[PDB]
């Protein structure tokens, strides 16, 4: 019982880590597509609700 | 010599039981103590195992 318990926290573990390397890969996608193209384009959203 | 052989034969009997019981409850706690070692090395070769196959 308690090797699978450490295996479904193992698997949680994994799951978490590729969670947060997800995040990290498309912050960086974002970062470079705002290099690219522009963060100005953004700037039409602040009448959103200001 | 009635009561000396009474005598006799009870002390004999009192040892001999004695003696008996001494032997089967040390044999058993021999057994069960290598019956839970052998049980905690199995326990251990387990988890590795399975800790082996989850990596």
């Amino acid at each position: 019982a308690q090797a699978e318990q450490e295996r479904i926290r193992m698997l949680s573990e994994a799951k978490s880590q590729i969670a947060d390397l997800v995040t990290l890969t498309a912050s960086r996608v974002l970062g470079a597509e705002l290099q690219a193209r522009g963060h100005d384009a953004l700037i039409a959203e602040s009448l959103a609700a200001l | 010599e009635q009561l000396a052989n009474a005598r006799r034969d009870y002390e004999a009997e009192i040892a001999r039981a004695r003696q008996e019981a001494a032997k089967i409850v040390a044999q058993a706690q021999e057994r069960a103590k290598q019956q839970e070692a052998e049980i905690i090395a199995q326990a251990r070769r387990e988890a590795e195992r399975l800790k082996e196959e989850a990596r």
